[PDB]
């Protein structure tokens, strides 16, 4: 459909108007999908706004995914989908972030971010910035390096086994 | 809603909200659109509020289910230019 | 790389595998992931435990007799190594005392001869010097030479009673209390002894497989400090800190308990044996080739006894 | 078996019946010094 | 058992109160998303099985409209409307499976024997179709698999004209039994717009009153064509979840009516050869034919390069795949959001101060499982 | 910059070395008291020459969630023991 | 440097070496698209085979690790950010050549 790429054009348009100190572009996915990015340091103001109307009632996060990519001059590329209600539709704000910058915790503003700080610090090295507890889940508890990092073996470095000598695994 | 209170005579709560909008945001400087456009619906509506004694209608007026909710959107929005400034 | 699933060259054959030998120098080898068939004589259920240790296609268990030649040309038929540890304390009927320390290790020596194995290896306690005390320091000096008269290249080990926490040994003095108090033919001095344990003695055995010099060297595994009897199950009692009863007694009296004990059907706590296994002390000769020629420290059994003996504390 | 003959020419082998055999694929015969084998089906031809 | 044999939610309990809940998750994490960029599109399929397992339908729709899009490809008519009746049926899977254990958990026992049998004779339905009871890797990217048994639909038929009695009486021994609403009834419930928050999905959602619903609201297939009523709760306490877990039961019940009523003649997988591979009997005589397979099974179709978020009403909530094609043919990164594990996010909040009992069965009315949690 | 850092550290290992005998008591740990502290010690020369700004507070990041979970009883006699590498061939 | 925020052994980041380079064409292919964008190739380790079945089992935690990358000072940069050890090769474009249908009918 033409039209709801109009609607999202126009309304990429409404918010890179409203707030340009930070959208670096209003970039819409042929089939239907806005996503303006966001410079690091500014993810809490937009994000914060982005629940607050204007139209930009766009409650609850869906997710808070954490691409990897070895190249570029920082790596994680954090992203943030959203959606409104009354007027139905989804956008997707995102990201970048140095391997060691820490990018503040996005979790007041979307509410329901709490588990999802811990889940991309378990799952690479991002740290998040006044969160409340990041800490490891989908995990062991040692185990150290992240996994998805895009690098990292999946078979990993390591391997429990039971040992009848010392009798424990 | 569970969570959303019952609330007789908007009106006046409504015209205490759109009053403490357009101060808020009063000092906007007239540099950024944000005033512009928020004040621009903002007004539109404030002008349905006293267009609009009645509510039965009202929220067949304001396109949005329960404008009992949408007070409290506009209650968002309050805090919203309270930060507005703050972000300069 | 020396791993779970690393190979190595070894096909050893662990007889009697079943008790508190060998899961500890199985356990050893399949750090390594070096292959080994352990037979049971027994039934699979008590082997069961012995599977984990391996990896897929390892462990080989198979049925075997000790009585039958063939049965044990079986397990012995592509063995690399073979190592004999057949031996219970306290005879049974049917495997009369003798043969267990006699026609076994005999009839797998000669097998170890005509199937060309590489290499053989048997046990005999420190005190298997011959004695008139107690049948089976003699049983097993008999099959210890037989062997060596038979497969004379075979290095002989003699452990003066390995340390272990589920151990015979220690869990038994251990167990005297059940009793009230503890059995002492004249307390102090009356005997003294020494434990190579369980895992130096394992890793011992398989780094004697790793040593070219172990060849027919008569190895034998002594514990690092001579503990005299009565101070040693002091300091059991000391780990276990149950009240502590020295019960001195003629030393007549404690062989009527051991007879009177051997009467179970079942597997006595006590027997005569036993009672000659108890006063008889360690001999303390170093010069035969010994633990730390294979270049293994012993670990003390002071930090150790305590993992071994929690179990009974209150 | 037994080598399959026919006075034609060019002849296609399924491997036997339709759509439950070796993809069909035609053995030429252009050389009577030797039997056409199918690349399948491992069946001479002649 | 009522820790559905994965979780480990240490808790700081007084003398018989909670006082907070910790859950520990990861206690099954299999580690998916690392396992699935080393595998082409194809190959990635029977992952999402493996996911939300007692959902296995839904999530597979789930992917094959993630890839549609990406791929900008649209099924026949007819693989639509398998594909939003096996929905259904599957809808009914969770349901049935979602009432039952979260009663098994406070003690019921019986309705799960009652209903288990039904449960039993669907999975004779993917038995039927797919050739497994369960896991049945049947739809595809391209559409659907195989098409099914002409013995089928009539078999379906007579079942569900049936059913309703079962579901009914199961509502006989529950929705009255008064023991049961005072054990479920005051808890636990949630603030409508504080769900929002939480991003809690589907009926977490619907249980506090707010109107949302994906099939209604963006709907994704032939669900414009049919027709049903959404179930809205009310106090958000569990007992009202329970309600919309029944109705929306018997309106799925509603859905296989429909689709059985209109049920087009026509291919089923798409005709474009690059993408679905070409019918055995075409394959096995033809050049093109036996090319493209070769290719779509050794290489596997491309992808353009893209990147996206599909979201479907899955039973427990939205199910939601993020993922981005590099164009190669092994995707680049797959994000599977879990609707459950927002939900158990959400929990602890949920759950402050109630009895140990009641953590218990507000575990259940959360619905969640952990294999989808863990990822 | 450095020695601020350094500080948080020597604060962990305060932590850490006063935690030990209370781990091995709990955990029935039959490691040697002393064992477990000169280990940790040890785990504390294992990066005693890194130099990095920020890389070294979030050191004591990494650092801080290993005691948090020994203290809550998280990990266990297995968890904890494994840092000891004991079964592994010379 | 991040050797210590990465959980990888001490072996692995120093007893062996990564090998940046753009991979070559496949020669029995005519196509060149696989060609272009460096990657990062770790070295060989052993890999013996399976006593059982013969499959060959194998120690070494990283060998099928590769990773693509849009330019070779990116990479460079990126195994000196894993403080790697690293063996840069050069681009090796073939160099354009004249060709002529009518040069084959000079005479
Ligand atoms: N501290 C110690 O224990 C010391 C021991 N030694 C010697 O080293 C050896 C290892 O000791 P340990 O393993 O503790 O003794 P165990 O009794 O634990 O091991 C002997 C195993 O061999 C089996 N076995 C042997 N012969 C037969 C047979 N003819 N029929 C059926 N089963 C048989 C036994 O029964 P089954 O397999 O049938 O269950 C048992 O499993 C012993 O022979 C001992 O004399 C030497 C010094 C110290």
């Amino acid at each position: 459909n033409d039209v709801v790429h109009k609607q999202l054009s126009a309304f990429g348009q409404y918010v890179a108007e409203i707030l340009p100190k930070y959208v670096q572009q209003v970039q819409v996915s042929c089939f239907n999908e806005l996503e303006i990015f966001i410079h690091p340091d500014g993810v809490i103001p937009v994000l914060t706004f982005l629940r607050d109307h204007t139209n930009a009632q766009f409650k609850s996060l869906a997710d808070l995914t954490a691409v990897d990519v070895p190249t570029r001059q920082n790596r994680f590329e954090i992203v943030y989908n959203l959606l409104s209600l009354r007027f139905n539709s989804r956008i997707r704000v995102k990201t970048y972030t140095d391997e060691l910058t820490p990018i503040e915790s996005s979790v007041t503003v979307y509410k329901a971010a709490n588990w999802y700080e811990r889940e991309i610090w378990d799952m690479f090295g991002v740290f998040f910035a006044n969160h409340p507890d990041l800490r490891r889940i989908l995990t062991d508890y040692g185990f150290e390096g992240h996994p998805f990092r895009k690098d990292f073996p999946l078979s990993g470095y390591v391997e429990l086994r039971y040992d009848d000598e010392v009798k424990r695994v | 809603l569970v969570g959303l209170a019952v609330c007789e005579t908007p009106h006046e709560r409504l015209k205490i909200l759109y009053t403490k909008i357009l101060d808020v945001l009063g000092q906007i400087p007239k540099n950024a659109a944000y005033r512009k456009y928020t004040e621009q619906i903002t007004n539109e509506k404030l002008g349905m509020v006293k267009a609009e004694p009645d509510v039965k209608k009202l929220e067949e007026q304001l396109q949005g289910g329960q404008i009992e909710e949408v007070i409290l959107q506009a209650e968002n929005e309050l805090s919203l230019a309270r930060k507005m400034l703050r972000w300069k | 790389k020396g791993g779970r699933s690393s190979v190595s060259g070894i096909v050893a054959t662990v007889f009697g595998a079943t008790g508190f030998l060998g899961r500890y120098v199985v356990n050893h080898l399949g750090r390594m992931g070096s292959q080994v068939i352990v037979p049971y004589r027994c039934e699979p259920y008590d082997t069961m435990h012995l599977r984990p240790m391996g990896d897929l296609g390892q462990i080989i268990f198979m049925e075997w007799n000790g009585k039958d030649k063939d049965s044990i040309r079986k397990v012995v038929e592509h063995s690399n190594v073979v190592i004999n540890l057949v031996g219970r304390e306290w005879e049974t009927k049917n495997f009369d005392f003798e043969d267990v320390f006699v026609k076994i290790p005999h009839a797998i020596a000669q097998v170890s001869k005509e199937a060309g194995v590489e290499k053989l290896i048997h046990i005999s306690h420190l005190n298997a010097d011959i004695k008139s005390p107690s049948r089976y320091l003699r049983s097993k000096a008999v099959g210890e030479k037989e062997v060596r008269a038979a497969f004379p290249e075979a290095t002989i080990i003699k452990p003066s009673d390995i340390f272990g926490r589920e151990d015979r040994f220690l869990n038994y003095f251990a167990s005297m209390r059940w009793f009230g108090g503890v059995p002492l033919i004249s307390l102090g001095k009356e005997t003294v002894k020494q434990p190579v344990y369980i895992v130096d003695v394992s890793k011992g055995i398989i780094n004697a497989i790793k040593d070219p010099d172990a060849k027919g060297k008569t190895f034998a595994f002594v514990g690092p400090n001579r503990y005299l009897l009565f101070d040693l199950v002091q300091y059991i009692f000391a780990v276990a800190y149950r009240p502590f009863l020295p019960y001195p007694l003629p030393h007549f009296a404690y062989r009527w308990v051991g007879r009177l004990f051997e009467v179970s059907p079942f597997e006595p706590w006590t027997t005569r044996d036993k009672v000659e296994r108890v006063h008889m002390s360690d001999m303390t000769l170093p010069h035969l080739p010994g633990l730390e020629d294979l270049g293994i420290q012993a670990t003390p059994l002071e930090l150790k006894a305590i993992e071994v003996l929690r179990r009974h504390r209150t | 078996q037994p080598v399959s003959e026919v006075g034609s020419r060019v002849i296609s082998c399924d491997g036997g019946g339709g759509a439950l055999g070796h993809p069909r694929v035609y053995i030429n015969l252009d050389k009577e010094t030797k039997t056409g084998t199918c690349g399948y089906c491992g069946l001479q031809f002649r | 058992p009522a820790a559905h044999g994965v979780l480990r939610l240490v808790m700081e309990l007084s003398g018989e109160m909670v006082r907070k809940c910790d859950p520990h998750i990861g206690l099954l994490h299999r580690g998916t998303e690392k396992l699935i960029e080393y595998k082409t599109y194809l190959q990635a399929l029977p992952y999402f099985d493996r996911l939300d397992y007692v959902s296995m339908m839904c999530n597979e729709q789930a992917y094959s409209l993630a890839v549609e899009k990406l791929l900008n490809i649209q099924p026949p008519p007819r693989a639509q409307w398998i594909r939003v009746l096996f929905g259904e049926i599957t809808r009914l899977l969770n349901h049935i499976m979602a009432v039952t254990t979260h009663a098994l958990d406070i003690g019921a026992m019986t309705p799960f024997f009652w209903m288990f049998e039904e449960r039993e004779k669907m999975f004779e339905f993917y038995e039927r179709v797919s050739g497994a009871r369960m896991h049945a890797a049947y739809i595809r990217p391209g559409g659907v698999h195989q098409d099914l048994p002409l013995g089928l639909l009539d078999d379906i038929y007579e079942f569900s004209k049936n059913f309703s009695f079962r579901i009914d009486e199961l509502e006989e021994m529950l929705t009255n039994n008064r023991i049961w609403r005072n054990r479920t009834v005051d808890i636990g419930v949630v603030t409508a717009e504080d769900a929002l928050n939480y991003g809690f999905s589907g009926v977490m959602l619907r249980g506090s009153g707010i109107q949302w619903d994906l099939r209604k609201t963006q709907p994704y297939d032939v669900y414009d064509q049919v027709e049903f009523d959404v179930p809205i709760g009310s106090r958000g306490d569990c007992y009202d979840r329970y309600l919309c877990r029944v109705e929306e039961m018997r309106q799925s019940l509603r859905i296989i009516s429909q689709c059985l009523n209109k049920m087009p003649p026509g291919e089923i997988k798409v005709d474009d050869a690059k993408v679905s591979p070409p019918k055995r009997a075409e394959m096995k005589t033809s050049m093109e034919s036996l090319i493209h397979h070769f290719k779509l099974y050794t290489e596997g179709y491309q992808v353009p390069p893209g990147a996206t978020y599909t979201a479907i009403e899955a039973p427990k909530g939205e199910f939601g795949v993020y993922l981005v094609s590099d164009g190669s043919s092994r995707p680049y990164r797959c994000k599977i959001k879990a609707p459950g594990f927002a939900h158990l996010a959400g929990l602890d909040k949920m759950s402050k101060g109630h009895m140990l009992a009641d953590v218990v069965a507000i575990i259940g009315t959360q619905d969640i499982v952990f294999g989808e949690v863990d990822r | 910059d450095m020695n601020e850092a350094k500080r948080r550290v020597r604060e962990l290992y305060r932590a850490w070395y006063r935690e030990v005998p209370n781990t091995v008591h709990l955990f029935q740990l039959d490691i040697s008291v002393k064992q477990g502290r000169d280990k940790v010690r040890e785990m504390f020369m294992k990066n005693a020459h890194v130099t990095d700004p920020r890389v070294v507070d979030l050191l004591v990041i990494k650092g801080k969630m290993e005691l948090e979970e020994t203290i809550n009883v998280w990990k266990q006699r297995t968890h904890i023991m494994r840092f000891f590498h004991e079964t592994e061939a010379p | 440097d991040i050797t210590t925020l990465t959980g990888v052994p001490e072996e692995h980041i120093k007893t062996r070496k990564v090998r940046i380079f753009v991979p070559a064409r496949n020669n029995m292919q005519s196509g060149v698209n696989n060609t272009k964008k460096w990657k990062m190739e770790f070295d060989t380790r052993e890999r013996w085979e399976n006593p059982l079945m013969g499959w060959s089992s194998t120690a070494d935690p990283l060998s099928n690790l590769v990773l693509t990358f849009s330019t070779k000072e990116d990479a460079v940069a990126f195994a000196e950010k894993n403080g790697w050890s690293f063996d840069v090769e050069e681009r090796k474009v073939p160099k354009p050549k004249s060709k002529s249908y009518g040069a084959n009918f000079s005479w």
